[PDB]
């Protein structure tokens, strides 16, 4: 089987607070809680970005909708943060539960597209890099989900983003969707 | 684990209450600490020259009661002496002893729960060549969290 | 020394025939199963097994229930008394008897044959099957217990004896030991051990007007059910039943029968399921309870 | 107003518990009087003709909590039976609930209640 | 508790090495609870979820007297903060030489 | 010789029960199946099959339960003893006994039955199914293996010996080999030869306030999991489970039992599943483990 | 590794035709790694994600 933290609601209207006191003195934001409970992952089918189908799993625990569940792995992903620098990564597949039925097999949503959940964004904010977009749909100050800060490779997200249809107002949904379709990557 | 004491014994074994654990009760009923005594004179104590006489006078050293009764202790010529009761627990005949010192050695020791020798001033005894000059006693401090009162006079200052 | 079987029409109540199935003219005879089935729920990834939560379910029993009529008159007329006053009642108590112990099953009569293979004098030999509600449970009686107060021994206790004004000696061990309490008699105690359902308790108030019932306290001395009625006169017993089926409250004045179900505290009353802890009598003079609580196997 | 578009980043607004719409960077509180769950949505605005930005009670309304209502269906009590049109209070599992006898079903096996909260509670 | 003297409706009770368990996340009032009838335990310790104390006289009728003493602040590993209960004096008159007060009268 | 069948009420526990199933007064026989059964998917595309990923799936296990008591009384006496005993714990541990094997099964109980047919003194002939959690695991005791010091031989060894000022010589294939190494008592390897799914340590710690417990190295000097707990005082033996079914993570200090489950670091503890490598001990004075391993068919 | 000679942590051995399977489109880290407990085999070679030194 496979080992699961099951944390509740990573809620930025509580964890966005730069209240926390550090060891040498200066405040930082609130950090990640530990598991409400240490259990078991049977019967699943987890995916690493959820590109196409959502996860599902049966778990030892009675979780609930709204908690996080992270999926350990006892592997180590090397990530190129940057030229030469790179980063010892532990394996993770973390998700949220968007709903349990009465035999607690949890529907598991990708910690990221239930993050930039009902975001929408101008045509303004595409005319720039795609860096600029990736700033603006990854910031805990507006999303439904906390997060302390993005990863990325500069030569990938180089380019100039792709011309939006009728220049409207579209989802952080299918932005994404354009551009990780573009620059030929997925979010972890 | 949980020792209980003002609880009755059936079988008259289950809860023995012993002189600390009883001493321990009554510091936290009058609120003293082992730095501080309680004590009163029923009649005055008599001087002799370089003696004083304690003729009936009560004390409460860290939660321990004993009573002076006709009890001199021998003082220093031309000295500010510092009268001290002084409790030794290993002492099973005679565990409270009187001493006259130089100056103020409370050592305010744990006698009920661990250790050692209790040193508490009660009475400064000032002293010439010849006899005693002024006696002086030593505050007895009431340590307390809350007080609910009706009505108070203070003779000093608040 | 042999099992007897026992029907009961309404068992802890007045009314109540008894049908001794054992050795009575109606007989059952070879239960189907007494046992018990458990669903587990264990789920197993790669090898290793995991366990759920076990659902331990009843399964029906099933009697071969024989008559002992002497003519066909006698058998038809046992067929018709004994199968109807299992219907004139919502569900039937059996009994389960031994050497050992004595258990209560609250049977719902699932299936009874009537067919015409009729034994010498017209006796019968029918399958009777029931339907299950509450399998194997306790009907044990409760009471109060009394605290008493510790002899008082010369040097052990705490007294001013002897020589005047009187002396008590702190020693290792013997020390001061109390004696007991002025009024002892105040303090009683019903204690719960176990778990209960349902029970039936005959409770007599002492004051009209006053809140009179009873309240449950846990481990720790705090309440988590109470069975309170607030009362006009004092009615001589008040006769609650918590048993679910056939909840009955009832404040008894003479001959007369009200239901207390409209005056009980709403708010109190939180649960039906007795925990371990003691029981406190509110505005009452004495209480006789009896207590029924569960067992899956015996 | 000068670009004729949204060329200017967005203000975030939050409602507390209370009800009281703040705009999310005025916060000084440490989360206890905010939300346990956080439900977003993007919204547009066009600048009145004097050119001054939408009011606050204005964008509060597109922001407000709906009346969260418990209806309970269950069989009816002998000891104390209930009817259709009758103001009640139900004690259900250690939770007072207040509102009214909306409906009654007849079935040839039960006899059923509904009953609706109307709530107005705080 | 490694040495902690307690008296609870005058009864004196010593707590030595008497650990008691706490909810995650939490503020927990510790309590003393007296139950004359448990005449072998008559008192245990509780941590609840608000002060409980219930002013039961126990030395003049039955009863379970529970009376909170601390207040224990955790996080989801363990105590962030520990308060005690204020210790109550009720008198009636006083005469006194001085006195210092920390707070306020 | 023959088979030894024993029902443990918690195996790895000071509170075992022990029933002897092929001796004792309450006797198992005839186990239904013993074996397995597996699903392979094997998927056939024209005429070629290939294999997907087989599942072993293990089937219930049902026993002839007799009992053998003197009267009516025993008879019932154990069947009420022996059953309850099994509901009393989650899941029971079976014993498969034989001259060259010793394994364990974690039963759950699926159906019980109980009959009115005794056959001499009340005698008892019924089925008893069980559900299975994890079958066939060895329970075997895992310690730690020490490395001794080689013995000194003249012109084997690296030592300047014989005529002054000692000589070492180079040869072909004898040349100089080390004796051993100096404080060689530092040495001392955890082996982990197979790989094992869950196991009961109890750690006894050194210093307070440092990250005592186990870690697990693979077979090339890294780790994958480790279960580290950081105490505020030291105690006196952290007592570590790992089975899914009932996880302990205590520590005790005295007579005192301490919940460890917050203080441990989650982040460490990447899986349960112990594989080939070694164990290391973090801030630990002295260790003392019992290992359980899983075989499919035995 | 044909004729490949090393010293770590005092240690001298050599590699002799030592092969040593690497990751696909990777930067692969070649570690010695030296366990005294391993008696017969006390060193082997690793291919791993980062500097694990
Ligand atoms: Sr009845
Ligand atoms: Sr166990």
């Amino acid at each position: 089987m496979l080992e699961a933290n099951v944390y509740d609601n990573f809620n930025p209207n509580y964890y966005n607070i730069s209240d926390f006191s550090m060891p040498n003195g200066k405040k930082e934001k609130r950090g990640l809680p530990i598991p409400k409970a240490r259990c078991q992952v049977i019967n699943y089918e987890l995916w690493e970005t959820g590109y196409l189908y959502t996860s599902s799993a049966t778990l030892t625990v009675s979780v609930e909708v709204g908690d996080i569940v992270q999926i350990l792995f006892p592997e180590v992903v090397p990530i190129e943060e940057a030229l030469g620098k790179k980063k010892k990564l532990n394996l993770d597949m973390v998700y949220l539960v968007t709903d349990v039925d009465e035999s607690n097999k949890a529907t598991l949503k990708n910690y990221f597209w239930a993050m930039i959940e009902s975001l929408d964004v101008p045509n303004a904010i595409t005319k720039t890099t795609n860096f600029a977009i990736i700033d603006y749909l990854i910031d805990p100050n507006k999303n439904n989900l906390m997060s302390y800060g993005y990863f990325f490779n500069s030569s990938i997200f180089a380019g100039k983003a792709t011309i939006n249809r009728k220049a409207e107002t579209s989802s952080a949904h299918d932005v994404a969707k354009r551009i990780f379709s573009k620059v030929q990557f997925q979010p972890t | 684990t949980i020792k209980n004491f003002t609880f009755f014994s059936p079988n008259s074994t289950e809860f023995p209450v012993g002189s600390n654990n009883d001493g321990k009760l009554y510091m936290m009923l009058t609120g003293m600490d082992y730095r501080t005594i309680r004590r009163k004179d029923w009649s005055s104590p008599l001087n002799t020259a370089l003696n004083v006489q304690y003729t009936n006078t009560s004390i409460i050293a860290g939660g321990r009661y004993f009573e002076l009764l006709n009890e001199t202790v021998a003082l220093k010529g031309d000295s500010v002496n510092y009268i001290h009761a002084n409790i030794d627990l290993t002492q099973t005949a005679n565990p409270v002893s009187l001493s006259a010192e130089t100056a103020n050695n409370s050592n305010g020791v744990d006698i009920n729960n661990g250790s050692g020798v209790l040193k508490v001033c009660f009475d400064i005894v000032t002293t010439s060549g010849t006899g005693v000059t002024s006696t002086k006693p030593i505050v007895q401090t009431s340590t307390l969290d809350s007080i609910s009162v009706n009505d108070m006079t203070v003779s000093g200052s608040i | 020394g042999v099992r007897q079987y026992k029907i009961h029409t309404n068992l802890d109540g007045t009314d109540d025939k008894v049908w001794d199935v054992t050795n009575g003219k109606v007989r059952f005879y070879q239960p189907s199963n007494l046992g018990l089935q458990s669903t587990n729920n264990i789920w197993q990834s790669n090898g290793i097994g995991v366990m759920g939560t076990r659902s331990i379910t009843q399964p029906q029993i099933e009697f071969k229930l024989e008559t002992f009529g002497e003519s066909l008159e006698e058998n038809y007329q046992l067929m018709k008394d004994f199968v109807n006053d299992i219907l004139s009642k919502k569900f039937v108590t059996l009994e389960y008897q031994t050497e050992i112990f004595q258990v209560y099953a609250d049977l719902a009569l699932a299936d009874v044959t009537k067919t015409e293979g009729y034994g010498k004098n017209g006796t019968f030999s029918e399958k009777i099957t029931f339907d299950i509600i509450t399998k194997w449970y306790t009907y044990e009686n409760l009471t109060f217990d009394k605290i008493q107060n510790g002899k008082v021994i010369a040097g052990m206790s705490k007294i001013y004896g002897g020589t005047a004004p009187g002396n008590y000696k702190y020693i290792k061990g013997t020390s001061y030991t109390y004696y007991g309490e002025s009024d002892i008699d105040r303090l009683s105690r019903w204690d719960i051990k176990e778990e209960i359902f349902s029970f039936m308790g005959i409770l007599y108030p002492k004051l009209p007007k006053t809140p009179a019932g009873v309240r449950f306290l846990d481990d720790i001395g705090n309440e988590y059910t109470a069975i309170v009625f607030k009362t006009e006169q004092v009615q001589d017993y008040i006769l609650i039943n918590t048993d679910v089926n056939d909840e009955t409250y009832q404040g008894w004045k003479g001959t007369t029968a009200l239901n207390l179900f409209p005056v009980m505290d709403f708010e109190r009353y939180r649960t039906r399921i007795i925990e371990k802890g003691q029981m406190e009598l509110i505005n009452l003079s004495k209480a006789e309870f009896k207590i029924k609580r569960k067992a899956d196997f015996v | 107003k000068a670009t004729d578009d949204y060329t200017d980043p967005p203000k975030m607004y939050i409602a507390k518990n209370n009800g009281d719409v703040i705009d999310y960077s005025t916060y000084h509180g440490d989360g206890t009087d905010l939300p346990d769950v956080r439900t977003a949505k993007t919204l547009f605005y066009d600048r009145d003709d004097h050119g001054n930005p939408p009011e606050l009670s204005t964008i509060k309304v597109e922001i407000s909590p709906s009346t969260i209502v418990t209806r309970l269906i269950f069989n009816q009590n002998e000891l104390l039976p209930l009817y259709v049109n009758d103001l009640v209070d139900i004690w259900y599992e250690g939770k007072l609930y207040s509102g009214y006898i909306a409906d009654r079903v007849k079935t040839e096996f039960n006899d059923r209640l509904i009953f609706v909260e109307s709530g107005d509670k705080p």
